[PDB]
C-alpha cells in the first residue's frame, strides 16, 4: 500500500504520498496560542491553532516553532503538528501507512529515538524510517556523486557523496540558516526606522526577505553602488498599508551566509565550509565533487546565490578543476521529492522498521542499522 | 641539434595561454552582464505583472 | 632527451588551442544571449509608464 513522506524541517512541514511528484500539503510548522482573553461567549474559540490556521490568526496569537535547529524541543507541539498533518492535511488514517521521516545529520540521538517512539505509540504506524535530508536531496537530483549543500530554515549542512557512499568524517553541519537571516534583517531594518518585534511580524519580515532580498555578486561594488545611486531601492506594502522602502538591506541580509561575522558567529562562510568539506575527502574524488555541487532548501533560493557561490568556490579551488553548481528551479522541495522516490522503491521495502520489530527491540532499534 | 621545435612549441604554448586568458576573461565579463540582464528581466517581469494587476 | 618534453609540449599545444576554440564559442554564445536578453528586457520594460498613467 501507499507510503507517506513527511519532511518536517523547520519553518515548513511538507507532506504527501510516496510516488507522487510534489508534496500535497505544505504549511508553516508553527503552533499559536491566544494571548488575550476573549470576551464573546459562544465563540467556542479553540485553545491552540496550528499551521495555516495560526498563520492566518497571527494577529492575536503567539507563534512557537517546535523545531529550533533541526532538533525538536517541544514534543507536545510537535505531536500536535503531526496529528494535524495526518488527520487534516492528508486526511488519512496512519494505521496502515509506512511513513518516511527526515532529519539533519549530527543531531541528538534522543531526537530520532523519541521520534520513533512517538510514531509507534501515539499514531501506531505499521512501519517507519528516518533518512538524512541531504541523501534524499541527492536522490531527487538524479545524481549519485556530489556534495549537497542543503540549507533549510534552521540548519545548514554539507554531505559529500560518491558512488552512493557517504563520507561521514567530512559532513559539516552549521547552525546558520533562514531563521537567523530573518532575525538579522529584523535587526538591521531598525536603522531605517522600521521596528518589528512581535512573533507575528517576524513572519512579515520573512515575507520581505523572501521577496526583495538577493545575493550580490560583489559585495563592495554593490555597497558603493547603493551609496551612489538609488536604483536598488524597492518598496513593499505592509498588511495595513504604510509602504516601506529598503535599499542596502536587500543584499546586506543574505550576505551573512558568506560572512557569518555579521551576526557575531565565528565559523567560516558557506563557500569556505563547502571548500573545506571538499578538501577533507580523498584527493581522487575531488574533481567530481567540484563538478557536482548540489543545492537544496529554501534558503538557497536567493536570486544570484548560485553565481556568487560559483565565483567564491572558484577563487578557492585550483584553476584547472571545473566548478559547477546544480541549482534546479524547484530545489525547495528536493528533499521531499527524493523521499518520495526512495519510498517508492522496492529494494527499499525491506529497510522499514516494522512495528513488531520495534516492540521486540525498543526505540534503540533506530540507531541500529535498521536505520 | 633538434631544439627548433622545442622553441617553437614553447612559444606556441605561451601564446595559447595568452589567448585563453583574454578569451575566457572577456567571456566571464560577458556573462556578468548576461546574468545582470537576467536579474533585469526577472525583476521587471514581476514589476510589469504587479502593476498590470493594479491596472486590472 | 628534450624531445619527449617537446612531445608533451605539442600535445598541450593541441589541447590549449582546443580551449581557445571553446572560449571563442562560449564568447559568441554569450553575445547571442546578450542580444536576445536585451531584446526581451527592452521590449518589456519601456511600458511601465503606460499602466502607471492609466491607473493614475
Ligand atoms: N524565495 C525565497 N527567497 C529566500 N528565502 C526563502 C525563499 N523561500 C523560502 N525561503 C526561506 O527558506 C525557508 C524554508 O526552507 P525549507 O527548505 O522549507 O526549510 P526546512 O527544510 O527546514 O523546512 C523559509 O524559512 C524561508 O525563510
Amino acid at each position: 500500500t501507499t507510503a507517506l513522506v513527511c519532511d518536517n524541517g523547520s519553518g515548513l512541514v511538507k507532506a504527501g504520498f510516496a510516488g507522487d511528484d510534489a508534496p500535497r500539503a505544505v504549511f508553516p510548522s508553527i503552533v499559536g496560542r491566544p494571548r488575550h482573553q476573549g470576551v464573546m461567549v459562544g465563540m467556542g474559540q479553540k485553545d491552540s491553532y496550528v499551521g495555516d490556521e495560526a498563520q492566518s490568526k497571527r494577529g492575536i496569537l503567539t507563534l512557537k516553532y517546535p523545531i529550533e535547529h533541526g532538533i525538536i524541543t517541544n514534543w507536545d507541539d510537535m505531536e500536535k503538528i503531526w496529528h494535524h498533518t495526518f488527520y487534516n492535511e492528508l486526511r488519512v488514517a496512519p494505521e496502515e501507512h509506512p511513513t518516511l521521516l527526515t532529519e539533519a545529520p549530527l543531531n541528538p540521538k534522543a531526537n530520532r529515538e523519541k521520534m520513533t517512539q512517538i510514531m509507534f505509540e501515539t499514531f501506531n504506524v505499521p512501519a517507519m524510517y528516518v533518512a538524512i535530508q541531504a541523501v534524499l536531496s541527492l536522490y531527487a537530483s538524479g545524481r549519485t556523486t556530489g556534495i549537497v549543500l542543503d540549507s533549510g530554515d534552521g540548519v545548514t549542512h554539507n554531505v559529500p557523496i560518491y558512488e552512493g557512499y557517504a563520507l561521514p568524517h567530512a559532513i559539516m553541519r552549521l547552525d546558520l540558516a533562514g531563521r537567523d537571516l530573518t532575525d538579522y534583517l529584523m535587526k538591521i531594518l531598525t536603522e531605517r526606522g522600521y521596528s518589528f518585534v512581535t512573533t507575528a511580524e517576524r513572519e512579515i519580515v520573512r515575507d520581505i526577505k523572501e521577496k526583495l532580498c538577493y545575493v550580490a555578486l560583489d559585495f563592495e561594488n554593490e555597497m558603493a553602488t547603493a551609496a551612489s545611486s538609488s536604483s536598488l531601492e524597492k518598496s513593499y506594502e505592509l498588511p495595513d498599508g504604510q509602504v516601506i522602502t529598503i535599499g542596502n538591506e536587500r543584499f546586506r541580509c543574505p550576505e551573512t551566509l558568506f560572512q557569518p561575522s555579521f551576526i557575531g558567529m565565528e565559523s567560516a562562510g558557506i563557500h569556505e565550509t563547502t571548500y573545506n568539506s571538499i578538501m577533507k575527502c580523498d584527493i581522487d574524488i575531488r574533481k567530481d565533487l567540484y563538478a557536482n555541487n548540489v543545492m537544496s532548501g529554501g534558503t538557497t533560493m536567493y536570486p544570484g546565490i548560485a553565481d556568487r557561490m560559483q565565483k567564491e568556490i572558484t577563487a578557492l579551488a585550483p584553476s584547472t578543476m571545473k566548478i559547477k553548481i546544480i541549482a534546479p528551479p524547484e530545489r525547495k522541495y528536493s528533499v521531499w521529492i527524493g523521499g518520495s522516490i526512495l519510498a517508492s522503491l522496492s529494494t527499499f521495502q525491506q529497510m522499514w522498521i516494522t512495528k513488531q520489530e520495534y516492540d521486540e527491540a525498543g526505540p534503540s532499534i533506530v540507531h541500529r542499522k535498521c536505520f | 641539434a633538434l631544439q627548433k621545435k622545442l622553441k617553437g612549441t614553447e612559444d606556441e604554448v605561451e601564446k595559447y595561454s595568452e589567448s585563453v586568458k583574454d578569451a575566457q576573461e572577456k567571456l566571464e565579463q560577458a556573462e556578468k552582464k548576461a546574468t545582470d540582464a537576467e536579474a533585469d528581466v526577472a525583476s521587471l517581469n514581476r514589476r510589469i505583472q504587479l502593476v498590470e494587476e493594479e491596472l486590472d
